[PDB]
C-alpha cells in the first residue's frame, strides 16, 4: 500500500526496514523508488530465528549459524531468493 | 503423514501379492511425490534362516510400518522386531485392520501406536446403516 | 557343611570376638571364626596367606590390622592371593580407593569408603552452600590424581537452571613440596573464594602456612579439604574457621568390624542362598589356579547386600564398597571441632549451633570477582584502533576532533620489535562505552601474531589450535581483550565470543577486469596478477576453506604476506595486483588513502569483536551493551569518529 | 582403514575412561581428518533397562567396531549383539589383545574377522627377545 503510494508518491517518502528496502530494492517495476541515501547503514543489526529462551539448540544452534557464515550458500540463495530487479 | 519416502512390509500370507500389486500400482503412475523404499515379504513358518527381522530391519529407513499379516503372527513378527527393537521411536505404524482384527484386542506384542482404520466401530451403527442398507436392498 | 575360615586380626580381642560374633550371626548351616595377627615380615603375611586362611579354606576376612601407621596397610598382595583361589576379599584397611581398584584389588570392599564420595559429598554439599564457583588443587599422586577426576565426573554428572556446579578452576600440585607459592599466587589469581584440595595433614600445614602466607589462608577463603589434610596434625595448622569430617562410625572396629559380621552373615545365608554353594579348595600349595566357584562366590558378593547391620542398613557400592555413608561435618569452634554432622546420601546434619565460615563470614561469601583493569592485547586496527608512540614522558599529544573533541588515545605497552605507547582509536572509543555501562578498566598489551589466533598444527605434537593471542585469551592472559575481527566456526570451535554491532566486509584491494575471485581473470590470476593476504590470518582460514583454494590459497601461498601491514606497503607499492585483506578495514585504509582501489565484491561481512571467554558479565552485559551501542548514536559517532573520518 | 568418521564402544570396566581418554585425546589436537561418531559404555552385570544394545546399535554407523571389554563380557554383548545381528556384513571389528586374550581362544560369540594387535606370538619369540632383554639388564 504505500509502497504503491511512494511509486505515486502519496507521502513525500516510504520508510521501511532496509531490508524490505532490500527485497524492495531489487525488484521495481519501473526505477523510481531508492533507499534512504545509497542504503547506507541505518541502525545496523541483524535478524534470526530464536527459539525458547535458554533452548538446550543454543550452542548447537550456534553451530548451526558457524554452518551460515561456513556456508557460501548464502551467496547462492542470496542470489536465489535475494538477487534483485535493480541490480 | 506427509512422508515422500515410505517402505513396507507383508508376510507371503494372502493379499501378499495383492497389497504388494496395488501397492506399487498406486506407486507407479501417480504424479504424486510418493516414494518408497521396498517392503519385505516373507514366510515365519519355519525359522528366518537370516534372522532376517534383522537384515530388513535395518533396511527401514522410512518411519511408517505397514505390514500384511495376521494378528497373531503379527504378533510374532512384531515382538521378534521389538526384540530387534526396530521400532524405535520415531519410527510410523501403519497396521491393516485386518491384522489389527479386534479393536478391544490390544496385543502388546504388536507395536504400539499403531495407526488402520476401517468401518467404523464408532460413528457406524451395526442397526442403523443395516436398516439404511435394507432400505437399498429396497 | 560348617564353615572354615582362617584370617589374620590385629589384636586377641578382635579374633575371639570376631569368632564370638561368627557364633552369634551364624546362628542367625552354622559358621565359625579363626583369625591371626599382622605378621611382621612382608613375606610373614604373605606364606602367612598361604597356610592360615589357605589351610583354612579361609571364607573371607575384613582386614585392618595396621600399627594405624596408615600405609596402605600392605595385604594388597594378600588380597592378591585370594585372587590366585578367586577367593573372597574385603578391604578393612583403607579409606582410598587405591584398595578399591579391581584390576589392581578384584576382591575388595571399604568399611571406609573411598575418599571420592568424600569430596563429592562436599560438592552436593556446597549445593547446599549453594556455592558456585569452586576451585580445586593438589598434590601429583594417582589417588589424588584421579580424585579429583572422580571429583569432576561428579561436575561431569550435572552436564545432563540460574548458573550451576560452577568448576572454578583445575590446578595441581606436585607430591612432597614446601611452597606452593606459585600456586598460591594462582589462588590470588583465583577470584573464588572456594578453596578445594585433598592432601595429608603435614602437606595441610604446608597448605594453611604458605596459604597464610601468601595470605590465602587468610580469611576470605573457603577451604574444602580432605579428611587426610583435615585430620590429624594439620589440628595444629588448622586453619581458622576450617571444617573436616569423616564418615559416621568408621575409624572404630567395634562398630564397624562387628557390620561386617553382619553384612558378613548377611553374605553368609546367602552365601548358602545360591546354586552350587561350597567352599573353595583349602591347600594353597595344591592350588595352582583360582576356585571357579570362588569367583562366582565373588559374585555373591557382587550379588551381596544386608538389610540392616551392626551399622545398620548399608548395602553394597558400584565397587560393593559398603554404601550409603554418612560423613560428619566437623565446624571449627575456636580452632577446635564444632560438630556440624553427618551427611548421608540424602541426609546431611547441620550442627544446633552457627557454623564458623574460615572468617567472621556468616554465609558462603561470593568468590568470583572480576577485576577492574582487565588486560587487554592487540595489533593497531587502521580501521579504529592507531597506535602512535607516545610522548618522551609516555603522554599522548592531545587531539582535537573534526568537531573539536580532545580525544583520547588508548595508552598502551607493546613489545621491543618491550615499551609503552598510546593508541587513537574508535575500538577503545567502544571500550568507554563498555566502562561506562559497567565500570571494567582494561591493561592495554599488542598483539604480534598472523591474527587474534588461528588455528594452528604446529611442527610439534600436530596440535590444531588458534595460533595468536587468541589462545592467550583461552589462557586469559589479556583479561578482557579486542580485535575488530569476524568471528568464525573456529573462534565457536575457541569459545563463544561477542556480537559487534559493526558490519564488517571481507574482499580484495587492488591499487589505484578486477572483478569477483570466481572471475577467470582472478580464479586464474596470471603471472602479471598478483594476490595475497596476512599470514595466519582469519581469511586465511576463509580462504582455507574453499575448493579452489588450491591456486588462491595454495599458489598464493607463496606470494602470502606475513604482514598485514606488510601487505599494505606492497599494495601502495603495488607490486602485486591485488591485496585480499579486511573490506572493512579496506574501506578504513582507503578513506586514509586511496592509492588503492578496493573491490566491490561482498564476501564475509561480520563485525569487529572484543576478548570473551565462557561466563563473563559481559555475556549479557556486552550482549545489550552492544544492543545500546547500535541502539545509541555511539554506534553513528564511530561513523561520525570513523566512517565520516574519509576525506577521499 | 582410511575410515574417517569412527565410533567405539566400551564397558563400565576398566581402562574405561582410559580408553576414552587418549581416545578422544588422540581425536583431540591432530590435524587428522579423524572423526568419530560416539562410543556407548555401559555395564552388563544387571539386565539392561533399555536393552540399549538396540539403541546405541542402530546409533553405530560406522564399520569399525572398538569395544574395551573383557573376553567373557565380549562374548555377553557380542553374542548379544549377534542377536542385534549389527554387526552385519560391511562393519569393521577392533578388539583389545587383552578383550582378545588368548590366541588360540576363538569363541563364536565375538565377532567374526575382529581385529587387534599385540607383542608377536610368531615374530617375538620368548626365549630369544627374553635373552636380549636380560642384555638390556647389562
Amino acid at each position: 500500500d504505500a509502497l504503491l503510494s511512494l511509486k505515486t508518491g502519496k507521502l513525500d517518502a516510504f520508510i521501511y526496514d532496509a531490508a524490505v528496502l532490500n527485497y524492495m530494492a531489487g525488484r521495481d517495476e519501473g526505477c523510481k523508488l531508492v533507499t534512504i541515501g545509497s542504503g547506507k547503514v541505518f541502525a545496523s543489526t541483524g535478524y534470526g530465528i530464536a527459539i525458547q529462551k535458554d533452548s538446550g539448540w543454543k550452542r548447537q544452534v550456534d553451530l548451526a549459524i558457524l554452518q551460515l557464515f561456513g556456508d557460501g550458500e548464502m551467496e547462492e540463495l542470496e542470489a536465489l531468493w535475494l538477487t534483485g530487479i535493480c541490480h | 503423514y506427509d512422508w515422500y519416502i515410505f517402505s513396507i512390509v507383508t508376510t507371503y500370507f494372502p493379499g501378499y501379492q495383492d497389497f504388494v500389486n496395488k501397492i506399487r500400482s498406486t506407486i507407479e503412475n501417480s504424479f504424486v511425490g510418493w516414494e518408497l523404499e521396498e517392503v519385505l515379504l516373507l514366510d515365519m513358518s519355519l525359522d528366518d534362516g537370516d534372522s532376517k527381522i534383522q537384515n530388513q530391519l535395518k533396511k527401514l529407513q522410512s518411519p511408517i510400518i505397514l505390514l500384511y499379516c495376521t494378528k497373531e503372527e503379527a504378533t510374532y513378527i512384531f515382538e521378534v522386531a521389538n526384540s530387534v527393537g526396530l521400532t524405535g521411536y520415531g519410527y510410523t505404524w501403519i497396521v491393516p485392520s485386518l491384522v489389527a482384527g479386534d479393536t478391544d484386542t490390544v496385543p502388546s506384542e504388536f507395536p504400539t501406536g499403531l495407526i488402520s482404520v476401517s468401518y467404523d466401530e464408532w460413528d457406524y451403527g451395526l442397526p442403523a446403516r443395516v436398516r439404511d442398507g435394507i432400505a437399498i436392498i429396497t | 557343611k560348617i564353615v572354615n575360615i582362617g584370617a589374620v586380626l590385629s589384636t586377641r580381642k578382635h579374633e575371639q570376638m570376631f569368632r564370638e560374633a561368627v557364633n552369634q550371626a551364624n546362628k542367625r548351616i552354622q559358621l565359625q571364626a579363626t583369625s591371626v595377627t599382622h605378621k611382621p615380615n612382608a613375606i610373614q603375611m604373605a606364606l602367612s596367606v598361604c597356610e592360615d586362611l589357605i589351610s583354612s579354606q579361609v571364607y573371607a576376612i575384613l582386614v585392618s590390622h595396621p600399627p594405624t601407621p596408615n600405609d596402605h596397610f600392605t595385604p594388597t598382595p594378600v588380597s592378591y592371593t585370594a585372587g590366585f583361589y578367586r577367593i573372597p576379599v574385603l578391604g578393612l584397611t583403607t579409606r582410598m580407593s587405591i584398595y578399591s581398584d579391581k584390576s589392581i584389588h578384584l576382591s575388595f570392599l571399604r568399611t571406609v569408603p573411598p575418599y571420592s564420595h568424600q569430596s563429592s559429598v562436599w560438592f552436593e554439599m556446597m549445593r547446599v552452600y549453594n556455592w558456585n564457583h569452586i576451585i580445586l588443587l593438589v598434590s601429583d599422586d594417582h589417588e589424588g590424581r584421579a580424585a579429583q577426576k572422580r571429583l569432576e565426573t561428579l561436575l561431569e554428572e550435572r552436564e545432563s537452571n540460574k548458573r550451576g556446579p560452577k568448576a572454578e578452576k583445575v590446578l595441581q600440585f606436585d607430591p612432597g613440596t614446601k611452597n606452593v607459592t606459585a600456586l598460591l599466587m594462582e589462588a590470588r589469581e583465583l577470584e573464588a573464594r572456594v578453596i578445594i584440595l585433598s592432601a595429608s595433614e603435614d602437606d595441610a600445614a604446608t597448605v594453611y602456612r604458605a596459604a597464610a602466607m601468601l595470605d590465602m589462608t587468610g580469611s576470605g577463603y573457603v577451604w574444602l579439604v580432605g579428611e587426610r589434610e583435615i585430620s590429624g596434625n594439620a589440628l595444629r595448622y588448622a586453619p581458622d574457621g576450617i571444617i573436616g569430617l569423616q564418615l559416621i562410625n568408621g575409624k572404630n572396629e567395634s562398630a564397624h568390624i562387628s557390620d561386617a559380621v553382619g553384612v558378613v552373615a548377611q553374605a553368609v545365608h546367602e552365601l548358602l542362598e545360591k546354586e552350587n554353594i561350597t567352599d573353595p579348595p583349602r591347600g594353597c600349595v595344591g592350588n595352582t589356579n583360582i576356585w571357579k566357584t570362588g569367583p562366582l562366590f565373588k559374585r555373591v558378593l557382587m550379588s551381596s547386600k544386608y538389610a540392616d547391620g551392626v551399622t545398620g542398613r548399608v548395602e553394597f557400592n558400584e565397587d560393593g564398597d559398603r554404601k550409603f555413608a554418612q560423613y560428619s561435618i566437623m565446624n571449627l569452634q575456636n580452632r577446635k571441632l564444632v560438630q556440624v554432622g553427618i551427611y548421608n546420601g540424602t541426609h546431611v546434619i547441620p550442627n544446633d549451633r552457627k557454623i564458623i565460615w574460615p572468617g567472621g563470614e556468616t554465609e558462603k561469601p561470593r568468590g568470583y570477582q572480576m577485576s577492574t583493569r582487565l588486560k587487554i592485547v592487540t595489533i593497531h586496527q587502521e580501521p579504529f584502533v592507531y597506535v602512535k608512540p607516545t610522548m618522551s614522558d609516555g603522554t599522548c599529544k592531545e587531539e582535537f576532533t573534526v568537531n573539536g573533541d580532545p580525544v583520547k588515545k588508548v595508552i598502551c605497552t607493546g613489545p621491543n620489535d618491550t615499551v609503552p605507547q598510546c593508541c587513537y582509536g574508535f575500538c577503545i572509543d567502544l571500550l568507554i562505552k563498555l566502562a561506562r555501562t559497567m565500570q571494567f578498566t582494561y591493561e592495554v598489551h599488542l598483539v604480534a601474531d598472523g591474527k587474534f589466533g588461528t588455528q594452528e598444527r604446529v611442527q610439534n605434537s600436530n596440535k590444531k589450535e588458534w595460533n595468536g593471542m587468541m589462545g592467550e585469551l583461552l589462557s586469559g592472559q589479556a583479561d578482557m581483550i579486542v580485535a575488530p575481527l569476524t568471528i568464525n566456526n573456529e573462534r565457536a570451535q575457541y569459545i563463544e565470543f561477542s556480537k559487534p554491532f559493526k558490519y564488517q566486509g571481507l574482499t580484495i584491494l587492488v591499487k589505484k577486469r578486477i572483478t569477483g575471485i570466481n572471475d577467470p581473470r582472478l580464479r586464474n590470476p596470471s603471472d602479471k596478477f598478483i594476490y595475497a593476504t596476512v599470514k595466519q590470518s582469519s581469511v586465511d582460514i576463509y580462504f582455507r576453506r574453499q575448493v579452489e583454494l588450491s591456486t588462491m590459497y595454495r599458489h598464493m601461498e607463496k606470494h602470502n604476506y606475513e604482514s598485514a601491514a606488510e601487505a599494505i606497503q606492497a599494495v601502495r607499492d603495488n607490486k602485486l595486483h591485488a591485496f585480499i585483506w579486511d573490506s572493512a578495514v579496506l574501506e578504513f585504509e582507503a578513506s586514509q588513502k586511496c592509492d588503492l582501489v578496493t573491490t566491490g565484491e561482498l564476501f564475509f561481512r561480520s563485525g569487529f569483536g572484543i576478548g570473551m571467554r565462557k561466563d563473563s558479565p559481559w555475556k549479557q552485559q556486552v550482549s545489550l551493551s552492544i544492543l545500546k551501542s547500535h541502539e545509541n548514536g555511539f554506534m553513528e559517532d564511530l561513523d561520525k569518529t570513523w566512517v565520516r573520518y574519509q576525506e577521499c
